[PDB]
């Protein structure tokens, strides 16, 4: 139990960086960036 | 889901007695629990109408009103009474719970300044251990007086599951903008709220339908449940956003928010509330926390057709650990100058960890 | 005389003219010192995809006080060169 | 970019008074401060309508005044007081300071006659340098034991204060000629009209000067040489207002050339003629120039209230300014010889006479180096 939430971190961290790049290629689409984020986090 | 509404001392029993009537009135329901003539959720704070709440001299006045048809200082001796009437009160309450349909949680208004406080404290702790999935709700309020205003800190740190109100905001709005100078005209100022952060569980919503959802939105972590309110008018979104985030309307006398929660109860336009945060983000209006990631949450709702557009901030504000500081600092100051007397450093203990723990949360390494 | 009129008091001709001047001419001040003025804090690989670029000028919009109309939308910020890497040049369009 | 204002002793708040009413007279603002049926960029001097207004007698009779809901004689005592109340009143400047999205300066309206605010307005000006070095500060200051009071704040204002000065006695000059007084609320009727066309550029947006140093950075050369003068012709083409604004009797002022003017006009002339009249100004020679660095007139265009004929002001930094002093600081002298340490009027007359060493060196050929 002690191992298996921080790996859940490195499984779940890796596919939301992979939701917010795609979200951000686009010409709405774009505001949804600053709905998940709000304090510069994520700016990996 | 249901919500049983407790009332103790005599702050309690009349801010309630005018949270009730405020919200009689915003329902088409008469004085005499009669529905009048003249699509709002009841059933949660109604029974049918009857309100769910449990009332503990001040109740001869609400008797004698016209409402009559819709029903010593010292900490230790309010602790000590509530253990003899332990079965007693216990037996009004296990009813009004298991009568209920499917209880969600206990709505609790007392302040902490003298029965109220400790018969508070009292039924507290037995509430928790009675029930342990039962939401907590207390609508605290900040006025010998330094003791008892931390001991029951101490019990609304572990126990309570969730909002405070102090009088001195209270008298400062008071006489700035509405020239009081009175017990009966602040009350009018504090209903107003509570009508309003329960303005999402009287009508049926998209999200926030239930009491744990208003909950587990702001409060992050179990030590820090400890929230502010901010009303405006005493136009578009954009003007009510703007003025909120003023520091001459928020109720409380590096830091920075957790979560905040607005609540628009006017026919405001849907489309335009985008638009207002994405300027809030540009002119930097508010800081949040830097660890974990932090937004700003707000909702719309319907004002009752037999009861204009009005505004409501609920935020989780580490500043909120200075109003401790001074509860704190006046009470060293009393215990130098005067059967075990332990109870009180235990208490005095435990409050000091909260008081770190919100001075630790705004660095950029809280975790751990 | 009744083919020009139909452009006036209809089509807004009058208006496109008068619109266009206070994005592209850079009449509308708060905008292009708005705009010029976001750019110019980066200043390669950053900068250049549609995820900054497009998206600057959707919060220069709400910083103009003057526009938000259907008008203003269609303003296309796009490119037109993939620049490498002191000097007083960056190409890049602006096409209503 | 938002601006706020600051107004102290009995001559500020009189001025900034009018200045609040002929301003919320441009907008389509009633006086109890709400919005009537009846472009204008009005969100740099109100914020969501209540200005950004904060004033430190007199104030009884403001709230007496329809607008209620638009909202010693020493130098050291004047100074004392606002050392005593330092943190008590701050806090409104920091609340109304970052409660605003982001600060562009601090325009202050304040007399330097003796009065309680002379010293109130010495001691703020340390204080805004202290907390906030990112902000700008405009002082609208005013001209009349006098000599005292008013060589000291000088102290202050040439090394605080980045950037107009107005001297009651041309503009009473003013008053009798074009006005037949023969009051203090009949003078500033005028006053009031140079604050508020000097920000026409910034309430209605523009292509150039589209924020407060969009007009400073191009007239101040140096952070010492800093204190300009205005002019206001309308007591019809281009060539007329111009003409007329270059005079000294239109001047609110009391060798010798320019450094840099500008001139707004707010009307709706036709912009053919602009140059022509810059033709016939240089041809004349009606103006003199400095000789070293190649030195320009500048002007622009604006919009009038639609609400409320062509306007227009004139901005100068003329090194005349420099006689102004002479006066002041001579009648030093004069009552230094006739009257703890009283060492800090001693470098206060001794920075004075720095900066009127800075403005007469301006005018020689060889002022670089």
């Amino acid at each position: 139990f002690e191992a298996t939430i921080n790996k859940f971190d490195k499984n779940f961290s890796a596919h939301l960086l992979d939701l917010l790049a795609r979200l951000s290629i686009y010409s709405g689409m774009a505001s949804v960036i600053s709905r998940l984020d709000f304090n510069g986090f994520y700016t990996e | 889901r249901e919500i049983i509404t407790l009332q103790l001392g005599q702050c309690g029993n009349q801010i309630g007695f005018e949270f009730w009537k405020q919200l009689c009135a915003e329902h088409g329901i008469s004085p005499e629990g009669i529905v009048e003539e003249f699509t709002d959720r009841k059933d949660v704070f109604f029974y049918q109408y009857i309100p769910r709440a449990v009332l503990l001299r001040v109740i001869h006045s609400i008797l004698n009103s016209p409402y009559a048809k819709l029903y010593g200082n010292n900490w230790a001796s309010g602790f000590s009474q509530g253990e003899k009437i332990h079965e007693d009160i216990f037996d009004i309450i296990d009813r009004e719970a298991d009568g209920s349909d499917s209880l969600e949680g206990f709505v609790l208004c007392h302040s902490i300044a003298g029965t109220g406080s400790g018969l508070g404290s009292y039924l507290l702790e037995r509430l928790n251990d009675r029930y342990p999935k039962k939401l907590v709700q207390t609508y605290s309020v900040f006025p010998v007086q330094p003791y008892n205003s931390l001991l029951t800190l101490k019990r609304l740190t572990q126990n309570a599951d969730c909002v405070v109100l102090d009088n001195t905001a209270l008298n400062r709005i008071a006489t700035d903008r509405l020239h009081i100078q009175s017990f009966s005209q602040i009350n009018q100022l504090v209903s107003t709220i509570m009508s309003a952060s329960t303005t999402t569980l009287r009508y049926p919503g998209y999200m926030n339908n239930d009491l744990i959802g208003l909950i587990a939105s702001l409060i992050p972590t179990p030590r820090l449940h400890f929230l502010m309110t901010g009303y405006t008018p005493l136009t578009t979104v954009l003007d009510v956003m703007r003025r909120l985030l003023q520091p001459k309307n928020v109720m409380v006398s590096n830091h920075c928010y957790i979560a905040i929660l607005n609540i628009i109860q006017g026919e405001v336009d849907p489309t335009q509330v985008h638009k207002s945060l994405q300027r809030i983000r540009e002119r930097k209006l508010a800081n949040f926390i830097p660890w974990g990631p932090a937004s700003i949450q707000v909702a719309l709702s319907r004002k009752s057709p037999y009861l204009r557009v009005s505004g409501l901030m609920m935020a989780n504000h580490t500043s909120i650990s200075s109003l401790f500081e001074r509860t704190c600092r006046q009470y060293d100051k009393l215990r130098k100058r005067e059967d075990n007397f332990d109870e009180m450093d235990t208490s005095r203990e435990i409050v000091q960890q909260l008081i770190d723990e919100y001075h630790a949360a705004t660095r950029p390494d809280y975790i751990s | 005389k009744a083919a020009v009129d139909y452009f006036f008091v209809e089509l807004h001709l009058e208006a496109h003219y008068e619109a266009l001047r206070h994005f592209l001419l850079m009449e509308d001040g708060e905008f292009a010192q708005s705009l010029s003025d976001l750019l110019f804090e980066k200043l390669p690989g950053e900068l250049l995809n549609p995820l900054v670029l497009n998206s600057v000028l959707s919060k220069a919009l709400q910083c103009s006080l003057h526009g938000d109309t259907p008008h203003a939308s269609n303003l296309s910020l796009a490119l037109k060169y993939l620049p490498e890497v002191p000097d007083v040049l960056s190409c890049l369009e602006l096409r209503y």
